[PDB]
This record gives C-alpha cells, structure tokens and sequence, in this order.
C-alpha cells in the first residue's frame, strides 16, 4: 500500500520514446517509502532557442504534412511522395540513409527524438551579423578591398572561384559589402526541402 | 495658546501673510545685545520646524 | 437593511477581521460604513463608540452585532446636506466673494478645522479643481464631494 | 558560413525552412503586433 | 466662508453676502465684539481669542463643516479603504501550510516556465489582440492633449 | 452520462483533487457533482486560449523532455508517472495531491491547462501569497518573534518540533520572515529548473 501510484508509473514508454529509443531513457525514480523521489529532479532547462518559435512549430506539425498516407509513421514513400508534392526529390538511397539517420520506424516520436537531440549544425544569425559587425570601427559597413583581401588572405583561405561565386552573391553598393543584408540572405527562415 | 513670544508675532506674520498676502517684517529695538541678535534666531528656530 | 444589502455589508464586514473570529477593530466601523452608503462624521461615530482616544480606538474591537447595529443608528440620519446647503457651505473659500474659492485655504480649513484632515486628506479632495491663479468653481467643488 | 554557401548548402537534414512550412501558423498577429509593439511603445512612453 | 455654520440656523435662503453673514456665525458662538476686528479682506484678533475660538469653532462647526469633511473622509474611504480588508482565511490557511510545512519547501510547480521565457514571442497576447487594438486608439487619444 | 466527459475527467479530475489530504488526513476533497468544477476553480488561475499564437505552445518550447503520449500528451499514468520524474510527489496518501495534476491525458490541449495549472493548482498566488501579506500592513513583511509567537499560540497549536523544523528554515531577512517570498520561491521570472 503506497505501491498502486507506482504500479502506474509504467505507460509513460507505452506511447512516447521508448518503444524506438530506449536510446532516449525511461530514468528510475519512485522507491517505495514516498518520501524519497523528491529527489528527482531536472534542474535548468535553458539555452539559445531550442524550439525556435519558427522551425520547430513547422517540424512537429509536419508529421501531419510528412506523414502522406496517414498511418502514423514515416514510411520511405512518404517522405518521398510528400517532398515530389512540393518539389526536389532525394533518391530512393538518400532518403533510405536519411530514414537511416533512426532505426527504421520513424513515426510521430522517433522522428522528434532525432529532431530535437541533434542540437548543433551551423552558427546563430546573431552570430553572424558579429562576423563583420566586430570588424567595423564605427557604426559603418565594411570596404569592400577589406572584405576580398581577407576572404583570400587569411586564416582559412578561398580559391579564386570560392570568392567569385560569393561575390555575384554579395550585394556590394558604394564600396562596401554591407554585411547585415548578405547574412540574412545566407540563413533567415531559409529554403525546404531537404529534412525531414 | 500661542501668546507674546518673537515666535507668536512669528505665527501671526506667518499666517496673515499667506491669507492677506502683503509681505512680513520682524524688527528687534533698543540697545547693545539686547537680543535682536537671539530674537531673529528664534524666528529662525520658529519657521525651520 | 435588506437582507440582500446587508449580506454585501456582511462581506465589508467580513474581509476586515484580526484574529479570525468575526472582529473587526473600531478604527475601521465608519469607514467600511461609508462605502456602505453613509459619510458618518468622526463625532457621529464616535457618540455610538463610547470616546475613545487614539489607544482604544486603535486597540478595542467591534464584531458583527456590534457593527451592523451602529451602521442602522446613524443610517437613518437627521441633517444630512444637498446642494443648496453645501454651495453655501462652499462658498466657504470665496476670498471677496467671486464664485471661485482658495488654493491654500481649502487645504488650510481641513488640517484646521473640527475634522482635521492630514495634508494627504487635504489635498486629495482638493486638486485640479484650481485654476492657474488657484481660484477653485466651488459651485461644482459642491456636486463633486455631494455624489461620487 | 561563406564556404557553407559554396560547399554546406548541401546535406538531406537541414535545408528544410519554407515552402509549405509557413502555412504551420503562429506567426501571423504578430507581424501586426511587432510593428504595433513599437508603436504600443512610441504611443506609452511619449503620453507619460 | 469658514465660520459659516456655527450658525446654521442664522444664514439659509442659498447664497449670502460675505461680510455680513460673518458677523452671523461669529455671533453664534459667543465671539465677543471687542476681540475680532474686520477689514475688507482680513479678519484680526486680540491675544487668547481667535483661536480657542478657532479651536471651539471647530466644536461648534461640528454642524455643516464637519458634515463637509465628513463628506470628504467618505468620497475618500470608498476608493481608500484596503489594508485589513482580506487577511481571515488566509491566515487559516498559513495553518493549512503549516500543519503541512515539514512538507512546504518542498514544491512540484515551482521554476519551470521561467528562464526561456525571455526569448519568445507571443506572451500574453490574446488577451492583448482584441484590447491591444482598444489600447492602440485611446494612446493615441491622451497623447494627442497633452 | 456526462459521466463521460467525467470519466475522460475521472482521469482528466481527479486532476484536482480526489486524495489530495494526504499527511494531514482524508479531508472533504474535490466533489463528483459538476458544479464544483468551479470550486476547483480558486485565485491563482490563468488559462490562455486555444489558438494561442503561444503562451500555450512555450510548453511545446520544453515539451520533449516531459511527455509521454507522443501524440502528444502526460496522462494518468504520466503524473502516476512524469512528477516523480519532473517537479514532486506523493505517497498513496499525497496520491493525487501532486498526481491530481493528471489522473488522465495532458494533451497538448492540457498542457494548456498545466502550466495553465501551475498558474492555478496548488493554492497559488491570491492564497500563498497573500497568507501573510494580509496579516502585512503595506510595502511591508512580518515580524519574527510575532511569527513564533503565532505558530505556536494562534489556533492549532504546533509542538516545538514543527518550529524548529520552521525556524531554521524561515527566511528571515531583516528580523522578519520574507513571507511574500517564502511562498513565491516557487513562482516568478527568471528560472526553467522545476515543476513543469
């Protein structure tokens, strides 16, 4: 008596992680004297971001786009026939790696446990407005001779041809590549399709 | 209850003024250190509190 | 009283206790009666109280047919004013007599007289119904303090 | 981010932003009330 | 315009000559001829006189201007009264909490909503939307005459 | 029948309240008869609408690391789950104290009305709070020695046990008990860390 609640405590598994990830844990609490699990706590959950309030709205809420024939997982016909119906196809090999990217049976939650697990890629667009918005001496811009002679010169270095091509990209006006527009135009609420 | 003083005059001055609102002087006479020197210092001790 | 009233007094009644148990301090009786629809002066009140000074104004306790009661006994009143008395009774700052009253002297007579008002009293009732000279239209002073 | 332009704009699980990603809604009163927020601001501050 | 009801009874019929009506309440509480003085605007008094009978004007005007004030202390109470008007309950239920501290620290619902509760957009908001657009009209309104 | 809707909240209330009297014993608890759903309704509630744009979706903001029903949800079996797993607790008698925050489906459509009922559930605000801050005269606190002296003397005397227990615990800050703040630790704007 003091066990019926802990009886319970097991169908936590039988509708989220766990029947993919285990990977993703299930974490003991609950021993008996019920005093005790006021110990088990997860103390601090901020960063950056995590749902970005314009990514992972869209992310979720396409399972109900990704998921095509409507059975409630994510088949490899239906990412397919689901990005065919916007446009730019994988192939059959790379969507069957990126189905891959989980084991197998990628439904409404082992789509999500990959999804929000995978924190890291490329940097903040905060961020990258300090890439050239640190170099300036003043409110300004940034002169252009600056801006090719570094990207050639130092540290790590571009070919001819990597510039060339960021440069009929780079919107260049009285001698100054101002910088705040071509970060934006690099990574804002950028292009789909490729993931999921 | 507020009777001849340099503070009672000092009340006087300092209600009249404010309802008749022509201007106050307060004067001391007579002879060496007779307290015109003290009696304007009361009028100082009057009106700061 | 109606029953109905009365149970919204039972409330302004209510909400004002101390220690749990239906007591709620003197200090509070003719306060909680004026928003209950009355304006009872100090003395009126003080008549139904018993005199007491700041003490045992502050310390003795009333409870609910103590109050109810006492809120009754000055309810049903005797003068009470309307406009006719209080335009008079508020020409009362008319300085030669111009239908405009004094800035300084409406706040005066309340920290001055019977009542006395403390300056927040004072100049709370007071405020913007001066001019740029603080001349106050007593004719309307009147119909603000008489309903509101 | 320059060599992301000329090289990583290129995997299967990350370049998947628009197209039929803005019909997934709140977003849409704020648009309004972003540029309503600074006048909200512009309108308060001024008045006190 | 002060003194006017220690005689309530000597003035009535609406509006009165200033001056005059003076001489009326002043007479009402005894005010002995000799020791108050009238001008055109001021009023002067002898030593011991003015003033207990200011002090004893204001027992005897008691009548309408203390039912002034008491007017007033009313208009005000309505919108001041507050500070005990709550505590009975609650104070019962510092009790509830305490029979119960042992277990108080020591809080389910307690931080988390909190600290990524900066970086978004979208807060209160619907409650905003519909009185944001009353808020939009009436700032610009109070703006404007000022 | 309605019993239905009921029995959807004999799982969904149960969220409030049915063992809630737990260490302090089987008290007259939340009824079965409809109307008293809004006696469950106290101070100390704030529910945001359905399209919310989002107050509502921040719980999408953190939701992966609480769930269980991912469809979407924490049932019955998710705080007789998740609480022991999340912010507290519960003995058979504190059962659905804690656990009548869910003895049935938080859907997204109730998570709602779960940081909606961590803006409402246990005695919030207008309660705790003001417990004190009636007792309280004004931008004020209350004095330590007057709070002994309550504790002890004023109703259901306490033994020494329960005031030293209470004492070493008590913030006092300045010869008075921070009671405003001995209550709201547990509410705010600064902290992602607990219950959730």
């Amino acid at each position: 008596m003091g066990d019926d609640e802990k009886k319970e405590k097991k169908k936590k598994s039988k509708k989220k992680a766990e029947e993919e990830g285990g990977d993703a844990p299930a974490a003991p609490p609950a021993p008996k004297p019920p005093s005790q699990k006021r110990r088990a706590q997860r103390s601090g959950s901020n960063v950056f971001a995590m749902f970005t309030q314009h990514q992972v709205q869209e992310f979720k809420e396409a399972f109900q786009l990704i998921d095509q024939d409507k059975d409630g997982f994510i088949s490899k016909n239906d990412i397919r026939a689901t990005f065919d119906s916007l446009g730019r196809l994988c192939t059959e090999q790379e969507l069957d790696s990126m189905v891959a990217e989980a084991p197998g049976p990628i439904n409404f939650t082992m789509f999500l446990t990959i999804f929000g697990d995978r924190i890291a890629g490329t940097d903040e667009e905060d961020v990258i407005v300090n890439a050239f918005n640190l170099f300036d001496e003043g409110d300004g811009k940034c002169k252009e001779e600056t801006l090719k002679r570094s990207l050639t010169t130092w540290g790590e270095k571009f070919s001819q041809d990597e510039v060339d091509q960021a440069l009929s990209e780079a919107p260049i006006d009285g001698n100054g590549l101002i910088d705040i527009k071509k970060f934006a135009q690099i990574l804002t609420k950028g292009a789909k399709e490729e993931g999921a | 209850e507020m009777p001849p003083h340099i503070y009672a005059i000092a009340d006087t001055a300092y209600r009249s003024m404010l309802q008749d609102r022509e201007d106050q002087s307060i004067l001391c006479t007579g002879e060496s250190g007779a307290g015109k020197t003290e009696n304007t210092k009361k009028v100082i001790q009057y009106l700061a509190v | 009283f109606s029953e109905e009233q009365t149970a919204e007094f039972k409330e302004a009644f209510q909400l004002f206790d101390r220690t749990g148990d239906g007591k709620i301090l003197y200090s509070q009786c003719g306060d909680v009666m004026r928003a209950l629809g009355q304006n009872p002066t100090n003395a009126e009140v003080m008549k139904v109280l018993g005199n007491p000074k700041s003490d045992e104004m502050n310390l003795k306790t009333l409870k609910f047919e103590q109050f109810l009661p006492m809120m009754q006994t000055i309810a049903k009143n005797k003068d009470q004013g309307c406009f006719e008395d209080y335009v008079e009774g508020l020409r009362v700052f008319d300085k030669e007599g111009n239908g405009t009253v004094m800035g300084a002297e409406i706040r005066h007579v309340l920290v001055t007289l019977g009542e006395k008002m403390t300056e927040e009293e004072v100049e709370q009732l007071v405020a913007g119904h001066e001019d740029s000279n603080g001349c106050i239209n007593y004719e309307e002073l009147v119909r603000m303090v008489l309903s509101g | 981010n320059c060599a992301a332009y000329l090289k990583l704009r290129n995997w299967q699980w990350w370049r998947l932003f628009t197209k039929v990603k803005p019909l997934l809604q709140s977003a849409e009163r704020e648009k309004e009330m972003a540029s309503m927020k600074e006048e909200f601001t512009r309108l308060k501050e001024a008045l006190e | 315009q002060r003194y006017e009801i220690l005689a309530a009874n000597a003035i009535p019929k609406g509006f009165m000559d200033g001056k005059q009506a003076c001489i009326l309440m002043i007479k009402a509480l005894e005010l002995d001829p000799n020791l108050y003085r009238i001008g055109q605007s001021k009023i002067f008094f002898r030593t011991g006189v003015l003033a207990h009978l200011e002090e004893e004007r204001d027992l005897k005007i008691t009548d309408v201007i203390i039912a002034f004030q008491a007017q007033c202390r009313g208009y005000l109470a309505r919108k001041a009264f507050a500070k005990r008007q709550q505590q009975l309950t609650a104070m019962k239920v510092i009790q509830r909490n305490c029979a119960a501290y042992l277990k108080l620290r020591n809080w389910q619902w307690w931080r988390l909503f909190t600290k990524v509760k900066p970086l978004l957009q979208s807060a209160e908001r619907e409650k905003e939307m519909a009185s944001m657009k009353e808020e939009f009209t009436r700032l610009k309104e109070a703006l404007e005459k000022s």
